[PDB]
RNA sequence: CUUGUCUGACACG
DNA sequence: CGTGTCAGACAAG
């Protein structure tokens, strides 16, 4: 029952600092030691460092001193990491991992807090429908940011033959489409409507 | 600064086989304890890591006998037995032995299925992005396998390898397939000045390239 | 549960 | 050199 939540997402321009929060319920927040890892998108791993919850004392790894800095609230559960000088070489997702002994290995991570880097501003998306030329539908989500964005049909439902594709960048702009396919008894007679939820801008509901 | 190679790039099993998942460090993992820290993670897709394997064999708190991890010194390998399709995912091996503690490359372990065609649907652009000055050609390539597929986009007959994007989804825990979805954004000007689209796909489960088109 | 420990980490003196 | 906190392991009573 062990569980550790993190921040929600980060845009934040290149230059400047963040700091991240790892909120921790189930166990004794100041027995073990708070570990965090980077990973960019499509990547892999990589550790950062730990902090003994006890002390605080920090262990960084040297790539990182001068990026991170690793604190907490100890009487709110909370662990907090914080990056200055922010530049799109760390635009990635930093997780926080429990140690599980001597600070060396981790047993529990958290869901892990999406950090962006960049100057581009906040452009809602545009929802358009996909209709034929069983049967397949559509739903193009096009121009965005920052990630992330939410689609699901009939507000969740629907879940079976459905494939939401991971969103793409171009000219820091994002686009993300989703198909459905449904029996033939449907789309003429019931209706497949998505559900777009950015929730940094807007969120639009059409039908087909 | 200790770097650790993952011998198994990717590797395709089919349910019920097991797989050698094989991690080599540069240096000696061996801590002046006699314990090596060597770990093994499991990143399900659209999931944070879960650890499986702690010290070069002990097996974490979820794990049933099936993964067993062995080797010492610098070689290292970790056994999936009798293989599930929720084991999908990439595994790396982390050692917590020396000053920067460092993971592995990765192992994208692919489900072995049978061979699948894609479902090509195809969209003209929507009226509303018509009126927004602009235009864009989806295409959908949906429960197929292998991953091995080519899409091409033509224009009035031509090949047109210009503003397409393509994006790819992990392999279905259910189906076992993967799917793709290819767009050509276009303007509206550029559009109209055209008839006949299309999207193809060469694929291993067809001689002839699966070709889609519409004329509006 | 009790006793005798082993071990890694951090803080401190 | 030592001291404290923290956990994960142990053998034996």
């Amino acid at each position: 029952e062990v569980q550790l939540q993190q921040s929600g997402p980060e845009l934040v321009k290149p230059g400047a600092s963040v700091k991240m929060s790892c909120k921790a319920s189930g166990y004794t927040f100041t027995s073990y030691v708070m570990h965090w890892v980077k990973q960019k998108p499509g990547q892999g791993l990589e550790w950062i460092g730990f902090i003994n919850l006890y002390n605080d004392g920090t262990k960084y790894n040297e790539k990182f001193k001068g990026k991170a800095t690793l604190t907490s609230d100890k009487s709110s559960s909370t662990a907090y990491m914080e990056l200055s000088s922010l530049t799109s070489k760390d635009s990635a997702v930093y997780y926080c991992a429990r140690d599980y002994y001597g600070s060396r290995w981790f047993d529990y991570w958290g869901q892990g807090t999406t950090l962006t880097v960049s100057s581009a501003k906040t452009t809602a998306p545009s929802v358009y429908p996909l209709a034929p030329v069983s049967v397949t539908l559509g739903c193009l989500v096009k121009g965005y940011f920052p990630e992330p964005v939410t689609l699901t049909w009939n507000s969740g439902s629907l879940s079976s033959g459905v494939h939401t594709f991971p969103a793409v960048l171009q000219s820091d702009l994002y686009t993300l489409s989703s198909s459905v396919t449904v029996t033939s008894s449907t789309w003429p007679s019931q209706s497949i409507t998505c559900n777009v939820a950015h929730p940094a801008s807007s969120t639009k509901v059409d039908k087909k | 600064d200790v770097l650790m190679t993952q011998t198994p790039l990717s590797l395709p099993v089919s349910l019920g086989d097991q797989a050698s998942i094989s991690c080599r460090s540069s240096q000696s993992i061996v801590h002046s304890n006699g314990n090596t820290y060597l770990e093994w993670y499991l990143q399900k897709p659209g999931q944070s890591p879960k650890l499986l394997i702690y010290k070069v064999s002990n097996r974490f708190s979820g794990v049933p006998d099936r993964f067993s991890g062995s080797g010492s010194g610098t070689d290292f390998t970790l056994k999936i037995s009798r293989v599930e399709a929720e084991d999908l995912g990439v595994y790396y091996c982390f050692q917590g032995s020396h000053v920067p503690y460092t993971f592995g490359g990765g192992t994208k372990l692919e489900i072995k299925r049978a061979d699948a065609a894609p479902t090509v649907s195809i969209f003209p652009p929507s009226s509303e992005q018509l009126t927004s000055g602009g235009a864009s050609v989806v295409c959908f390539l949906n429960n197929f396998y292998p991953k091995d597929i080519n899409v091409k986009w033509k224009i009035d007959g031509s090949e047109v390898q210009n503003g397409v994007l393509n994006s790819w989804t992990d392999q279905d825990s259910k189906d076992s397939t993967y799917s793709m979805s290819s767009t050509l954004t276009l303007t509206k000007d550029e559009y109209e000045r055209h008839n006949s689209y299309t999207c193809e796909a060469t694929h291993k489960t067809s001689t002839s390239p699966i070709v889609k088109s519409f004329n509006r």
